[PDB]
């Protein structure tokens, strides 16, 4: 089984620039005729793969010019002209020489470095229907951020909870280069009636004080 | 071209399954149909592969799946099939159709090796108790994955967004949320759609204000 090998595991790229994607093997792939049987995918999140690059260098259907594929042998290089925004995504390769197995890469994300953007915040205190079953989760929505790195902090009634806490983040979204994630506290409806207040803090990049959303069960 | 999968979902360990692969928009029958797989603990492997008629309907499996699965076409059909037998929890993970090596990738089906039982979801409405307002509908104690989530039918879209599930002891729990302009709810109603495939359930709640 040949292995291959993508570094870097993630790689941040500013719009408009170029980016390089290294893939190498355990072995030369290269076939007794022509070159390499190496195949290039972009997976975009929430999507399934697609073949990008076969052959080091052929362009597939519908596959803009600012793709290319270089290397040779055991060393295989992408590269992308003027980054877009849908260009992010999870980017493999595989290889049909030595099969089999047909083996692919652990995969390389590419990441937009977007200007940065604060968290837009937004918190909900449990339905009626979910209090009805006994159960008691608040919801805090953090959305269209980035960088991605983001601290979540839950108090009730003045004091941090950590338990019962459960974060969510999406992948990047192409419309324009943000994260976003989901923060949810959830409570028996015992506990959650024995409190006022509860609140949501988001600490980010993008401020030195934390944005607060808030809420009394005194609605 | 489009490739479509069908089966899967919450099988007991050591049970038995079979996905289908309907295809179109090209010739069924002169390209190689391989099965691959994606899980976090593997990445993408290739499982299976078949051939033509003037191929013997040669087959090749990948050492971990040998002796257990068994992929199967049907030309007249269009379809591929992937009779996988005695399978256990390293199984679990999304199954992809394909066709060539690897030209044509299908959506995708999802497969969970696990012996707990199918539960079907409870979708509950998050309504705020700014020029955009954002509403939400938590999805909570459900059994196995995916579910999808779409909002007034698919109508929006554009400020959507959904969160990957998590699992915990309270079965599955993901979250999705939409902004709209303050405006228009609720006086043009908003309402979030959850399908859950594998309990053929489907619940639609319409967020209306506190």
């Amino acid at each position: 089984d040949v292995v291959m090998t993508q570094t870097p595991l993630s790689l941040p790229v500013s719009l408009g620039d170029q980016a390089s994607i290294s893939c190498r093997s355990s072995q030369s792939l290269v076939h007794s005729n022509g070159n390499t049987y190496l195949h290039w995918y972009l997976q975009k999140p929430g999507q399934s793969p697609k073949l990008l690059i076969y052959k080091v260098s052929n362009r597939f259907s519908g596959v803009p010019d600012r793709f290319s594929g270089s290397g040779s042998g055991t060393d295989f290089t992408l590269k992308i002209s003027r980054v877009e925004a849908e260009d992010l995504g999870v980017y493999f390769c595989s290889q049909s020489t030595h099969v089999p197995p047909w083996t692919f890469g652990g995969g390389t994300k590419l990441e937009i470095k977007r200007a940065d953007a604060a968290p837009t915040v937004s918190i909900f205190p449990p339905s009626s229907e979910q209090l009805t079953s006994g159960g008691a989760s608040v919801v805090c929505f953090l959305n269209n951020f980035y960088p991605k790195d983001i601290n979540v902090k839950w108090k009730i009634d003045g004091s941090e909870r950590q338990n019962g806490v459960l974060n969510s983040w999406t992948d990047q979204d192409s419309k324009d280069s943000t994260y976003s994630m989901s923060s949810t506290l959830t409570l028996t409806k015992d506990e959650y009636e024995r409190h006022n207040s509860y609140t949501c803090e988001a600490t980010h990049k993008t401020s030195t004080s934390p944005i607060v959303k808030s809420f009394n069960r005194n609605e | 071209v489009n490739l479509e999968e069908s089966g899967g979902g919450l099988v007991q360990p050591g049970g038995s399954m079979k996905l289908s692969c309907v295809a179109s928009g090209f010739t069924f029958s002169n390209y190689w149909m391989n099965w691959v797989r994606q899980s976090p603990e593997k990445g993408l492997e290739w499982v299976a592969q078949i051939r033509l008629k003037s191929d013997n309907y040669a087959t090749h499996y990948a050492e971990s799946v040998k002796g257990r699965f068994t992929i199967s076409r049907d030309d007249s059909k269009s379809s591929v099939y992937l009779q996988m037998n005695n399978l256990r929890a390293e199984d679990t993970g999304i199954y992809y159709c394909t066709g060539g090596v690897f030209d044509y990738w299908g959506q995708g089906t999802t497969l969970t090796v696990s012996s707990s039982k199918t539960t079907p979801p409870s979708v509950y409405p998050l309504a705020p108790g700014n020029s955009m307002v954002t509403l939400g509908c938590l999805v909570k104690g459900y059994f196995p994955e995916p579910v999808t989530v779409t909002w007034n039918s698919g109508a929006l879209s554009s400020g959507v967004h959904t969160f990957p599930a998590v699992l915990q002891s309270d079965l599955y729990t993901l979250s999705s949320s939409v902004t709209v302009p303050s405006s228009t709810w609720p006086s043009q109603t908003v309402t979030c759609n959850v399908a859950h495939p594998a309990s053929s359930t489907k619940v639609d709640k319409k967020i209306v204000p506190r």
